[PDB]
């Protein structure tokens, strides 16, 4: 799941983290008004993509930039009529751009010191860990290379909740001092509780910050959601951007499918994370490249297989198809069904590698051996690569 | 501590079984599988059909009861997300000595306050969730893993991933050495079971001659038991440790199926886990096919196969 900048920092002001004072707009106008409404020393003009280096775009309006700073609203609104309608295009989007269709008029502040603050759920340490360090600015991991005695954490009780001796403790190893650190300690008290409110797995921010005026203020954060908590945080996933995904990817999203994209030619139907990870691997060691990881999850409804199966199909990269099922609670007649209905509306001009095993897997071979289909039928996993990597060789 | 639980993983013929979901889609048709198995499933719990009689067993409101009136040892839980926290908070509560939760999809918020709980006490030993279950085969299979393709030897299978879980008892079971147990401890990343655990129940079973180690990217658990078995499996009569990791090839930053198998940060990769094992004497197959013949072959040279 992915949410906007402005979607976000909204999401974070209204459960009280203070973030920089902002409007949303669609139009250069409104870019311009909201400029002139923040009534602000300098404004921040920033254009709403989720993928990163927005600061180094460019538009193909000519504009060089996505982040803006000016203490004229006329010149937020002159910079967002060549941002709104036109795309973006970073350092981590396709060649292509995203398009801009709203842009962020926020206050500038001056940040006096930064560091880094995030909530997440820690496995080693099996519940919420804060993580600050000092060093604000920079990824995490570097300070964890080059100055692990930095990283600062406190293991925070699921049902206690935090305390404010923990707050107050990490407030001051990130260098928050007298009423700063009050104001840091309640905001780090405000985060951990959105955090939980939230499903978040990780509240991210950085910078962490302190302006000249005596101000804690959140400047940029990254919140990932856990997707289990979706059936109870309907409202936030509602607001899920899926514009810069990729398409496949989404297609199997609307089927609750997990299909990730790769750059190969064989595509997998798997059931299991490990095992298509698995099939992933060994098409590799066996001299192929996999198209696509795909996991069919637990109890298959025929309709999704179906589905699922045409998602393979209708990738132009794809010139062999491998089907490796291992079948415990998948049953594997429901996965011979879907495969035979898809086929027989698609025409099937690449080879068919098919592995079945386990559940129900009599039956199901009785189906693909009476579907009149040209399957290649593989006896184990190596071989249903070996064959895999032999047809399009 | 809640380690002093760990002896409840290792089921056998006289574990009764209760099953929680008992009347749902999944609970019923694999509580057929574990009766035609030969396990012994007693009953089952389905809050609002307590009374009722279901696959010629009785239903009962609330583990308690369940627990009660048929003596049952272990509980399975079929039951859909947004409960089954409170599924596995009951079987603790009820002090169910084995709980195995197959369910995939709870909320990992709520596995932290399930795992607060069942630190905090050793009667209740939890498998999973996002797990397989457990079984000893002709014995006792708690969960939903085809029976037919397991046999009863001498490797012992840990695995975070239910279908590679599988594929290893599948392939010991073609070359000969068969199953003493076999726990699959699924994918989700706050869990009940972690591999030390099994290792630990492995190392100390006098039938468990060998073990395979599935793992895959995502957390540190396989760097954990590499250094656990460095410690307490080394020396003249170890015991042959296989391994497989799944990942090597797998995109960085993307979740691959199990929310546990992320490479995020630079952490989490397969071959830092495979080096770790390494490290300890296990022998890794690199390819998933091969966990059979590359754990016969062990036996083979350590003439550990009486011919
Ligand atoms: C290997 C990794 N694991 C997987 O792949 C598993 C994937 N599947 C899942 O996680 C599924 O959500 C589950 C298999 C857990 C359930 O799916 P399933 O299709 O069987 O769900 P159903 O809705 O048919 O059945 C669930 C039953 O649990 C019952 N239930 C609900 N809450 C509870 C509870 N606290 N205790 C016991 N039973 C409960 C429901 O009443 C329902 O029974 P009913 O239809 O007789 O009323
Ligand atoms: O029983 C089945 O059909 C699927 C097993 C499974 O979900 O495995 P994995 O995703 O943990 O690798
Ligand atoms: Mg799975």
């Amino acid at each position: 799941m992915n949410l906007q900048e402005y979607q976000s920092k909204k999401l974070m002001s209204d459960n009280g983290v203070r973030v920089q004072r902002f409007f949303v707009a669609d139009t250069a106008n409104e870019a311009l008004e909201a400029a002139k409404r923040l009534n602000a020393k300098e404004i921040v003009l920033k254009a709403q993509i989720l993928a990163g280096g927005r600061g180094k775009g460019v538009f193909n309006s000519g504009l060089k930039g996505g982040v803006h700073l000016t203490k004229d609203p006329n010149v937020v609104g002159q910079l967002a009529k060549q941002m709104i309608g036109y795309n973006l295009a970073t350092k981590q989007t396709p060649k292509e751009g995203v398009k801009v269709n709203k842009v962020m008029v926020a206050e500038a502040l001056d940040i006096s010191r930064e560091t880094y603050l995030a909530i997440l759920m820690d496995r080693s340490c099996n519940g919420p860990v804060l993580v600050g360090s000092p060093q604000g600015g920079v990824d995490i991991e570097e300070v964890a290379a080059s100055n692990p005695e930095l990283i600062f954490k406190e293991q925070i009780d699921i049902f206690e909740g935090i305390k404010d001796s923990q707050a107050q403790r990490m407030a001051e190893n990130l260098g928050f001092v007298g009423p700063l650190k009050s104001q840091a300690a309640d905001q780090i008290t405000k985060l951990y509780n959105l955090f939980l409110k939230i499903d978040a797995t990780q509240v991210e921010v950085n910078p962490f910050g302190e302006t000249p005026e005596g101000q804690v203020v959140c400047f940029d954060a990254k919140i990932n959601f856990d997707d289990n908590a979706e059936f109870r945080q309907k409202d936030i996933f509602a607001m899920d951007d899926k514009s810069e995904n990729e398409p496949i990817e989404n297609e199997a999203a609307k089927y609750d499918l997990k299909y990730i994209g790769l750059d190969g030619n064989i595509a997998c139907f798997v059931n299991g994370a490990g095992l298509a990870m698995a099939t992933c691997d060994i098409i590799f060691l066996n001299g192929g490249k996999p198209a696509n990881f795909l996991d069919l999850g637990g109890g298959v409804k025929e309709a999704q297989v179906y589905q699922a199966f045409k998602l393979l199909t209708a990738d132009p990269k794809v010139e062999a198809i491998l089907v490796n099922i291992f079948g415990g609670i998948v049953n594997c007649a429901i996965i011979a069904n879907g495969i035979t209905k898809a086929c027989r509306e698609l025409e099937l001009k690449v080879p068919l590698v098919v592995r079945l095993e386990g559940t129900n897997v009599q039956e199901a071979q009785k189906i693909l051996n009476n579907s009149g289909l040209p399957i290649t039928s593989a006896i184990d996993l190596e071989d249903a690569a070996k064959k895999a990597v032999a047809s399009v060789a | 501590s809640y380690t002093a639980s760990r002896q409840h993983l290792y089921v056998d013929k006289n574990t009764k079984i209760i099953c929680q979901g008992f009347t749902g889609k999944q609970g019923t048709f694999h509580s057929q599988q574990a009766l035609e198995y030969g396990t012994k499933l007693v009953g089952g719990t389905t809050p609002g059909k307590g009374g009722q009689t279901h696959l010629g067993l009785p239903v009962f409101n609330t583990v308690k009861e369940a627990k009660e009136q048929t003596g049952a040892t272990a509980s399975v839980i079929y039951v859909p997300p947004p409960f089954a926290a409170a599924a596995i908070n009951e079987a603790i509560e009820a002090e169910i000595p084995l709980v195995v939760c197959i369910t995939q999809g709870i909320p990992q918020q709520d596995m932290v306050r399930v795992k607060h709980k069942l630190l905090r006490q050793e009667k209740t030993r939890l498998i999973g969730p996002n797990c397989p279950g457990v079984i000893n085969p002709g014995e006792c299979k708690i969960g939903i893993m085809p029976g037919h393709i397991h046999k009863k030897g001498r490797i012992g299978i840990v695995s975070r991933s239910g279908t590679l879980t599988y594929e290893a008892v599948h392939q010991t079971t073609q070359v000969g050495l068969g199953q003493s147990l076999c726990v699959g401890i699924g994918g989700d990343p706050f869990n009940g079971t972690d591999f030390i655990d099994c290792l630990e129940i492995f190392l100390n079973d006098s039938a468990t001659e060998g073990i395979i180690l599935i793992g895959e990217i995502g957390g540190n658990a396989e760097e954990n038991a590499a250094e656990f078995l460095k410690q307490h499996n080394s020396g003249p009569n170890s015991k042959p440790v296989v391994s497989f990791i799944a990942g090597l090839t797998a995109p960085p930053g993307r979740r691959m199926g199990h929310a546990g198998a992320i490479i995020a940060g630079g952490k989490g990769g397969a071959k830092e886990k495979i080096s770790a094992l390494q490290s300890a004497g296990v022998v890794v197959s690199m390819s998933p096919a091969q966990l059979g013949t590359t754990i016969y072959k062990e036996f083979e040279k350590r003439k550990m196969l009486e011919h």
